[PDB]
This record gives C-alpha cells, structure tokens and sequence, in this order.
C-alpha cells in the first residue's frame, strides 16, 4: 500500500 | 491568517500514540485528525481507535499492518456508519480479525475533503481554520529517526515519494520574524519517547519539504 | 500508591512553554498546575495566559518578570474571578499593562492547598490523587542549566532557599526495581531545546532534593 | 521576589  | 497555529493548546489532540512495530500509521494520523474534528464539533476529546481501522479497512484498500492511506480510512468511517474508541477496541499492533461494536462507535464522517496538492500556503489555511490536518511525508532517513529539537530539513527528502502518515496540529516560526524559521508543527505515532516529546518540527514554506503538502486532508464531520 | 505516575499520558499537560528572559516560572508553575486541575474537571485542555499573570497580579505581591509565587497567582485568579486563555492574552516575556477581560476567561480557582512542607510522601500522594502538583526548587547550579539526561542529582542543592518554579506531572523509578533510583518528572518552562526536551528527572526520595517538596500547591477548582 |  503506502502510507506505514 | 494566524502567524501561529498549535490545536494542542486548544484541547484538540490526545497525548502521543505508539505504533509499535506495525505499519500502521495511517491509522493513526486518521485517528488523530478524526479526534480534532468530532471535538471542534462536540466538545468532546475522545481517543479514537486505531485497530479498528486496522482489522475493519480492508476492503476500502488499506492492508492493516502492512500499510494504508488516510482517505482510505475516511472513507471507511463512512461507509461503516461510524468508528470505536481507543478504549472498546484496543490497541496490539497485528492484524486481528474485525471487531467493530456499532454501539461502541463515537465518531462518524461523511467523506474527506483534500488539500490542493503541493500547495502549502493551501495547507496553512486548513490547519489555521479547521484544526489538525492528515498529511503523508517522506520520513525514510536516518535524521528523522533520530530527530530531537529544532526545525528538520532533510537534502534527501522527496516531496513525491511519501512513506509515512503523520498529523499537522499547528505551524509557526522561530525568533521574531513571523516569516524565517517557519515550521509545521507535527505529531508523530512513536510514542512520546521519540523526537520531541513525540513532536517534530518540519521546515515550512522550504519547497513542500519532506511532501508534507503532497497528500494531506481531513474527514468531514 | 502506584509505583509511577505520567499525566502527560492522561492529557492533564499542555506543551513546554518558554519564559525567555523574563523571571515569570512562578506564572507557568501556576498555569502548568490550573491547566491539570481544569481539563480534571472539564475534560478540556486548554493553555492559560502566563501574561495575564505577569501584567495583573501585582496587586496580590507578584512581581512580573521580577519574580512572584504560584500561591500569590491562585489568589489572584480567586480574587479577579477568572484567568485569560494564552490564545486571548498572548506571552511576550516582559512587564506589560494589564489587558484581562472577563469575556475570555476559561478558568477560575477557589483558592489553593498546600501540600505539607518538606514531605515527600505527601508530595507523592498528592501527585497521585490531584494531578499536576506546582512546586519551587533550587535551579541556581550550572548542572541544572546545562542539564539533559538522567536523574538529576547535585549535591550542592539546597531544600530550604528557592529560586524557581516548575511543575511535577509524575514520578517513577529507573531499572527494574520500583523502589531504587526514584525520580520526580518535572515539567520546565525554558523550552523544548533544554534539558529532556523541556522536562527533568529530579532525585525523589533523597531527603527532599533541591527542595522539591517544600513549598507545593495546587489551585481548588 | 521568590521564585523566577
Ligand atoms: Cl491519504
Ligand atoms: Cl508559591
């Protein structure tokens, strides 16, 4: 995904 | 505009968070920007749950301790009808099975509004006007790890390629100068141990440094 | 009583202010302790007015940027009926006229209690039970100023001649053992940049160090 | 002209  | 900006003077941000070792910050700058909102509109602070976002958000597009977006998880909270408290559904930074309680939920949105895109001066007038902000930034370096006063400024910082969630709660500037030394002022997830008091100071009006203008919004309550 | 105590993590503790060159750490003593007391009763945090304090309470013997007593500013805000929120009546660090309005005022006080003098476990309790406790200390040795990390521990300390106030927000223990290498958390007003990013671990059971249970006191709100 |  992306945000971590 | 205000020349500063801190919602935590105003009662609108609950302490520093801890992620721990799951990705999930996302979760809770979504959480965080989710508290502003549901006590600019009820007087009311109430920690919001991380882990219900984590387990319950999947189908929306986020994969829990793996990573995730803070429209996303808007979008959950709107579509769910609603979201847990931090004390109902808690905390254990792994992906669990969804537990939402629909008569434990303390917050509800309509959908999310977004800044424009790399414009800070966009982002300035959110913060100044609405309250906290959720914004992506590229917090992949050493120096950010390692962070502990002053404003950050990272020459390897990427304004394009983001990795992190965090929460705008203010801005502001040091020295007399309501413009130089300009800053955001950011809550991080990892704990109030790390940087300041679980803070860090980005540098503001600096070329959207670290992306912090690149991909922030807020829910509509 | 519990083996340790944070209110920072109960959301009873605004940010760490700076007084810069202006003796008023009596007023964000006061502040620091009004603040706990009020979102106790409230569940609202909001930050008081330190200026308010400095500009309008020579009537009740504080001196501004001179010097004053967190006492003299709880009799204050009884006898005025009410205190400033900082947002209202902003802190510039110098003796100004005062400019409170009854209008926007966000607390009040009843007068004060003194926790006994010189005890340690009174302090303890009261820390526990109340909040955010305000106390005088002994911050005239260079260790303090140029402290970072750590519990403080100067043996040139005295518990009787006080020169500065602060705030206990908890206390706890370094290692494993609850009962060795004590400390008291201490919230300071020169800034993030000093010591602890603002806060201080004083020596806690050591016969009273830099005399941090000598003159304690809480607003009654 | 205690504390400062
Ligand atoms: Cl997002
Ligand atoms: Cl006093």
């Amino acid at each position: 995904v992306a945000c971590k | 505009l205000p020349k500063s900006v801190d919602w935590r003077k105003k009662g609108y941000v609950t302490p520093v968070k801890n992620q721990k070792q799951c990705g999930s910050a996302w979760a809770f700058s979504a959480t965080g920007a989710l508290e502003g909102q549901m006590f600019r509109k009820t007087g009311k602070l109430v920690s919001l749950s991380e882990q219900n976002l984590v387990d319950c958000s999947r189908p929306q597009g986020n994969q829990g301790c793996n990573g995730g977006f803070m429209a996303r998880a808007f979008q959950y909270v709107k579509e769910n009808g609603g979201l847990d408290s931090e004390e109902s559904y808690p905390y254990v930074a792994v992906d669990e099975i969804c537990k939402y309680r629909p008569e434990n939920s303390v917050a509800q949105d309509t959908g999310f509004t977004v800044v424009a895109p790399g414009k800070e001066k966009a982002l300035m007038k959110a913060v100044a006007t609405v309250g906290p902000i959720s914004v992506a930034m590229d917090a992949g370096h050493s120096s950010f790890q390692f962070y502990k006063s002053g404003i950050y400024f990272e020459p390897d910082c990427s304004s394009k390629n983001l990795d992190h969630g965090v929460l705008v709660v203010g801005y502001g500037f040091e020295g007399a100068n309501s413009q130089n030394s300009k800053y955001w002022l950011v809550k991080n997830s990892w704990g109030p141990e790390w940087g300041s008091n679980g803070y860090v100071k980005i540098a503001k009006d600096k070329n959207n440094h670290c992306g912090i203008a690149t991909a922030a919004s807020y829910p509509n309550v």
